[PDB]
RNA sequence: AUGGGGAAGCUCCGUUUCAAAGGCCUGAUUUUAUGCAGGCCACCAUCGAAAGGGAAUCCGGUUAAGAUUCCGGAACCUGGA
RNA sequence: UUGUGACGGCCCGUGAAAAUCCACAGGAAGGAAUAGUUUUCAUGCCAGGUCGUACUGAUAACCGCAGCAGGUCUCCAAGGU
RNA sequence: UUACUUAUUCAAUGAAGCGGAGCUGGAAUUCAUUUUCCACGUUCUAGCAUUCAAGGUCCCAUUCGGGGCUGAUCCGGGUUG
């Protein structure tokens, strides 16, 4: 046969992301001294559109504690953050929307966003628009905070991991129909070359496991083993079940 | 006085630019510096078998000073003195046709690892000083055992550079006296008594004693805290 | 033995002493003579009808010039060869691959005078 | 043009006010007012904190 | 490219990474040199556009054939005590 | 027709850069009386190298075996209906 | 189901505050043998925060002004997780 499209997507030639219009990586302030012993006050200079990102970004300016310098950070804006607002990042920062408290400092039921997976990685979880993390609970000995992730997953992470308070701005985005191949085209034109999607069943057998036949049919089961290989993993990978499901997420 | 004010800068966690504190504890040291420090640290952390760590048992400063003073009195002859001696022997064999023995028998400290090891094997060596800084330890790690076998007093001393200065080099790694003058034979015997008291008779204990196994400052504090909260009942 | 105060946590390569070269022999042992001298940058005049009209009317000498020569060297070489003061030099590279210079002299000097001095009318 | 700014005189590129050629007049006024008022409030806050601690 | 790490190797990766990564002013500027407690420090090679960004020129005349380039007149920019 | 201006729609699309040039808080460095400050005000001095530049750009100057009804990017754009 | 870190492994930073140390006062189970945290001037404002730092302590052979301590605690040199 032939190397199939999902195989070709890994060589990263035409499938690299279109990063021209982007405003920089949206990362928290580095965990230096003030973020873990006190707080530091920065100012939201502007809230901007980042191409490919559904959530607005916040350009927050902080003072350098050791040098006469202004350090600009690129935050993921939460709902309600505005220009001219003061952001307080640190262990002693208050439970206000836009502040970057540690999970140990925030109490249970807190709505946090841009939560660090490990302390100091500058934000990994709940970064897409409208998304948030629930602080389920704490465990002070061997300090670990249990949190609920946007997918409903339980995660035990360090009590030192930072996170902004609130929900990510730009929510409700997927509630609007695109209505147009043109709108999909413009959506993906600045994300990556992943659109349009030809159906594998409409290809030839050289091009896909599903291609070929005198009728457009998959032929064999479309559920593929986790132990399958590249070129085989086309369909429903390691599916526990299939078909329409009668239920809700239930976290 | 009327024109001067009180500024004081508040160096709180978010108030004023921090002053130029000494950041020597946080320097990004070069790779070779880091390897030096970490090599020493790893050698300390690992349980070093008794064959090593019988070194780093160097004799104390006072007796080291006496021993190196005696050896410096027994120091070899410089190049200028060697040329003088050779010229005087040339003149002697020219005028009296002497049998090259007008010059007295020398009394010098024997150096060179192979030379000194052969001297110990032959039991010629009165006293042998073994440095502790030799980069491959296997060069001298067998020397205490050899000296114990041959009954020659040995002392692990501090400084291959010191031994090199002693024998007019940069590094000797070993020194030895095989013959002495009567004027300081008594001094050498007194020195040998204490050197043997430290090394030759405690040899079996030194060969049973295991070194190393020391943890870092934070680790010591951690086990201290754990023991304190365990026995605090 | 105490340490030194390291205000910055950055280690930089120390400024070690930089010696100056003191060679034990000369590299080429004889300095090459002037490659582009006045007789090398000024090859020969150009005596076309157009060039002679330039000499007669525009007070401009026309020359074939060394390809490696620039306007500075052309100016200097014309000055040193023909003892004239030149106003402007405009060069081009001809489609046959040679440098052609139009050297306009000052009002003090006559291009036709200097052309008759060189030898071509 | 930015390179044309180099040839002109200094009086064409600024205003006689403080922050002249960099900030607006209303910006400078707002910053003066804010600076004075916040520093006065800092003095008042320091005094009230000191006096409540002395009472305590 | 380098530092580094792969590969038997032709070479591959990597582009600031687990690297000790450099350049402008007066004092020094002659019984003594660019040596020196003289200062600021920390772009983090380079290549890549004759349609992107960009210092500055116009008119008249002139040739068989060149001209915003030559000539006449009138300007502008950049760099230099 | 072109340029400019104030505007108003559109986007789950909001239309990235860099060199370079100015400006802004600071007074670190100077003097008051035949001079001490100004080359960001006017006037005056000098220089500006290197390479391209002709012509066609197409039912004949390019590619298609050719002076081939093919292909090949762009600017200017009169009057009447 | 575990403990150690020093091999190996994963991240961050310009390797800046890590691990243990105390005046006056606080929570004040402490049977006068101190176990842990704060006042170590950061939260109404789109302001400012840089010149070995002002102030404070003993002296300089005086003309650019200073020097040590302190401001800014000590110990361990494991950058930190």
């Amino acid at each position: 046969g032939r190397v199939i499209r999902n195989q070709r997507k890994g060589a990263g030639s035409i499938f690299t992301s279109h990063t021209r219009l982007r405003q920089g990586a949206a990362k928290l302030r580095t965990l230096d001294y003030a973020e873990r012993h006190g707080y530091i006050r920065g100012i939201v200079k502007q809230i901007v559109h980042d191409s490919g990102r559904g959530a607005p970004l916040a350009k927050v300016v902080f003072r350098d504690p050791y040098k006469y310098r202004l350090r600009e950070e690129i935050f993921i804006a939460n709902e309600g953050v505005h220009t001219g607002q003061f952001i307080y990042a640190g262990k002693k920062a208050s439970l206000n929307v836009g502040n970057v408290l540690p999970l140990g400092s925030v109490p249970e039921g807190t709505i946090v966003s841009n939560v660090e997976e490990k302390p100091g990685d500058r934000g990994a979880l709940a970064r897409a628009s409208g998304n948030y993390v629930i602080i389920i609970g704490h465990n002070p000995d061997e300090n670990k905070t249990r949190v609920r992730l946007p997918s409903g997953a339980k995660k035990v992470i360090s009590s030192d991991a930072r996170g902004v308070i609130g929900v990510i701005a730009g929510g409700g985005r997927v509630d609007k129909p695109l209505l147009k191949a043109g709108r999909a085209f413009h959506k993906y034109r600045l994300k990556r070359n992943s659109w349009p999607k030809t159906r594998g069943v409409a290809m030839n057998p050289v091009d896909h496991p599903h291609g070929g036949g005198n009728h457009q049919h998959i032929g064999k089961a479309s559920t593929i083993s986790r132990g399958a290989v590249s070129g085989q993993k086309a369909g429903l990978i390691a599916a526990r079940r299939t078909g329409l499901l009668r239920g809700s997420q239930k976290t | 006085n009327p024109l001067t004010h009180s500024t004081p800068k508040n160096f709180g966690i978010g108030q004023a630019v921090q002053p130029k504190r000494n950041l020597s504890r946080y320097v990004k040291w070069p790779e070779y510096v880091r390897v030096q420090r970490q090599k020493k640290i790893l050698s300390i952390r690992l349980k070093v078998p008794p064959t090593i760590a019988q070194f780093q048992y160097t004799l104390d400063r006072n007796t080291a000073a006496e021993t190196f003073k005696l050896f410096n009195k027994y120091r070899p002859e410089t190049a200028a003195e060697k040329k003088e001696r050779l010229t005087k022997e040339a003149a002697a064999v020219a005028e009296g046709k002497s049998k090259q023995d007008a010059s007295p028998k020398p009394y010098a400290v024997k150096y060179g690892l192979n030379h000194v090891v052969a001297l110990i094997e032959n039991k010629k060596a009165k006293l042998v000083l073994i440095a502790n800084d030799v980069d491959p330890i296997e060069l001298v790690v067998f020397l205490p055992a050899l000296c114990k076998k041959m009954g020659v007093p040995y002392a692990i001393v501090k400084g291959k550079a010191r031994l090199g200065t002693l024998v007019n080099q940069k590094t000797s790694a070993v020194a030895a006296l095989t013959e002495v003058r009567a004027e300081d034979e008594a001094a050498l015997a007194k020195l040998v008594s204490t050197i043997d008291a430290n090394f030759a008779d405690k040899y079996d204990e030194v060969k049973k004693h295991w070194g190393g196994g020391i943890l870092g400052n934070k680790a010591q504090a951690k086990m201290d805290k754990r023991a304190k909260n365990s026995d605090s009942a | 033995k105490a340490l030194k105060v390291r205000t910055s946590a950055t280690f930089r390569l120390p400024k070690t002493l930089k010696l100056a070269r003191a060679p034990k022999y000369a590299s080429k042992a004889v300095p090459h003579y002037n490659r582009l001298d006045s007789y090398k940058v000024i090859e020969q005049p150009i005596t076309s009808e157009t060039a002679m009209k330039k000499v007669e009317d525009g007070n401009i000498l026309v020359f074939q010039v060394s390809m490696k020569a620039n306007k500075y060297q052309i100016k200097k070489a014309v000055k040193e060869l023909y003892e004239v003061d030149v106003l402007k030099v405009n060069t081009l590279v001809r489609p046959n691959g040679t440098k052609k210079a139009y050297v306009r002299l000052t009002a003090d000097y006559d291009a036709l005078d200097i052309a008759n001095r060189i030898g071509y009318i | 043009r930015p390179r044309q700014y180099a040839t002109v005189s200094k009086t064409h590129k600024t205003v006689s006010r403080a922050y002249g050629g960099s900030r607006c007049a209303n910006c400078v006024k707002e910053r003066i007012i804010r600076a004075f008022l916040i520093e006065e409030q800092k003095i008042v806050k320091k005094v009230v904190k000191e006096q409540t601690e002395a009472a305590k």
